[PDB]
Parts: C-alpha cells; structure tokens; sequence
C-alpha cells in the first residue's frame, strides 16, 4: 500500500541478476515483497524508536538503528 | 535511490519515530538491502528443491519463517 | 461458514508482522513537513543526551550508600 | 562454571512440580539446564550493557533489562 | 526459593563485561531467570511427555533449546 | 591413518556453550 511500488520493482531485478544469471519472477510472489518490507520496516520502527527514546532523545539517528539490529541478532 | 524517500518518512510514521535525522535516510535502504538479499537467498532455494523456473509466490511464505518475532 | 476473497497473501503476510490499519486512513502529511530536524536540534537534543545519563549513575551511587549501609 | 549448584536444584524441583506434577528429573539431565542458563544470562548481560551504554551510563539497571528483551521479541 | 543471590550476580555481569550494577538488578535478575526457565521446561517437558519418559532426560532439553 | 584428531569427554556442554557463543 504505502511504498512505491515501481522503484521497489526496480532494485529487485538488480540483485537477482547479481548473483544468478538466469531466473525471473511470477510476481504474485513480489506482491508479498513490497507487503513485508512496508512491515518488516515498521517492525523496526518501533524498536528503533524504543531505543531512541531509551537514549532519551525523540529525534532518531543511525546510531539506535544499528543497535537494535545487533540485538535482534542481525548485522 | 533506490527506494522512495519520502515514502520511508511515512513508514517511520507509521512506526511511531516522531523526528528524524537526515542520516537516517541512507541507512535505511542499506538495511532494507541485508533484509532482503537474506530471505531471497533463502527463497531461491525454495524453488531450486521444487526445480522451478521462475520463483512461485508460496515458496516467498516459507523463506519468510525467518525474523517473525 | 465465511468470506471473503484475496488478498490472502498479503493479509497473512500482514499477520506475520502484527502491521494494522492502526491509522490507515488518517495519513495527512505532517511526515512529509517537519518529520526531520537539523544538525542543530540534533547536536543539541544530543547534549541533554548526555548530562543526564550522568546522573542517573548517582542517584543509584548516592542511593548507594543507604542500601549497602 | 558460576553458581553454587544446591539451588535451582531447589527452585527447579519447585517449578517442575508446577508442571505436569510427578515428573521427575533424572541425573546430568538438570546438569544441562544450568550451563544454558547461565550462557544465556552472560549473553543477555553483555547485551544489557550495550543498552546503559547507547543511554551512555554504566550502571545498569531494569530500564535496560525489560529494554533488552522487547527488543529481542522476548516480552516480558 | 529465588533464593540465588548477588555474588554469582556480579561474577556474570562482569563475565559478561558488565562494569558497574544497580541493587535493583539483583531482584530483577532472579524474576527474569524464573521466566526463562519455567519457559524452557514446560518446552522440554513436552519432549519427554511426548517421548513418554519418565524422569526427564538431557537429550530434550537441547531441543527446548534449538527454539528462542 | 591419523587422524580425525579429537579428544573431549562432556562435550557435551562444549556444543552448549557454542549456541549461545562463548567464548
């Protein structure tokens, strides 16, 4: 719904092709794509916020994001 | 680029930040990037066990089993 | 029995993640404006960042000394 | 190895009479559940520091506790 | 009962490169741990209500353990 | 014919510590 939806077409043709040579997508398949990542970013959001506002601040920065990834166990 | 930016703005929204820093809008394609190259890796395979062709959307289901927490 | 059609994709994707409709449909665009902030208020609100994790430390080593004696 | 190994031998007889009431718990079996426990511990305690230390303190304490775990997904 | 006390405490905090603690940490600690376990058994009970031993074994538990 | 060079005994605890990392 909420992320542009030809820019997120764009990126993902670029690393399939970066690594294997052959292959497309049926798509119905990528409708999902743009439906998790919307989510899996809010998913952080709150968290990178939690952490924004545990430093104190309300103003968010690069720093509280990284953090709560090293936490969530990925890097 | 690669995503849009002001669309981001509004998933920070709808994700409660309520200011940001201009640092943030990089860091953030880059880490939607290792989100994604992982699940995709993990999704390819998906249709190499069925031999597919092209990559069927149920297969992008299972990859997903992964950060649900 | 129910209903109705799909949109079952992504409406279990959704579920996954616990995303809602948790104000949809009321997306005026502050984001858009004043969402970000300077260099300044940044540095700034990254000071108050600072004097006071001091002192969080002391009120726990001078409520430290009532509580070990 | 950390904690003298007299409790939970205690606290988990306790618990483990919580579920499923006559289970018993053989020998070098409870062995295992405290050398988990305490990695565990050691790996939420060098994590709860990172919290202090974004909060750019040092002596930790329940903010960067419960912190922790919301973040891990391990509420409450 | 949660009758397990600080010094262990100290000595996993500083393990853990912990430098400097709060008293309240050592309540806390004990309330959390409870959690941790009484989540871990009634995991690894299972294993061994499914498996229908008796007395429960160390096998199962890394299974309760494979599992966040 | 040596070796699949190996010796520990509970290491058992070896493969605990080694899921939670550590050290």
């Amino acid at each position: 719904l909420l992320i542009r939806k030809l820019p997120f077409q764009r990126l993902v043709r670029e690393i399939a092709q970066d690594f294997k040579t052959d292959l497309r997508f049926q798509s119905s398949a990528v409708m999902a794509l743009q439906e998790a990542s919307e989510a899996y970013l809010v998913g952080l959001f709150e968290d990178t916020n939690l952490c924004a506002i545990h430093a104190k601040r309300v103003t968010i920065m690069p720093k509280d994001i990284q953090l709560a990834r090293r936490i969530r166990g990925e890097r | 680029q690669g995503i849009t930016k002001p669309a981001i703005r509004r998933l920070a929204r709808r994700g409660g930040v309520k200011r940001i820093s201009g640092l943030i809008y990089e860091e953030t394609r880059g880490v939607l990037k290792v989100f994604l190259e992982n699940v995709i890796r993990d999704a390819v395979t998906y249709t190499e066990h069925a031999k597919r062709k092209t990559v069927t959307a149920m297969d992008v289901v299972y990859a997903l089993k992964r950060q649900g927490r | 029995d129910e209903g109705e059609p799909q949109e079952e994709m992504s409406k279990h994707i959704r579920e996954i993640f616990g995303y809602d409709r948790k104000k949809y449909k009321d997306e005026s665009d502050y984001a858009l404006r004043y969402m970000e902030s300077s260099w300044k208020e940044q540095q700034k609100e990254e000071a108050k960042s600072l004097r006071l994790g001091m002192q969080e430390d002391l009120e726990e080593m001078r409520r430290e000394e009532e509580e070990m004696q």
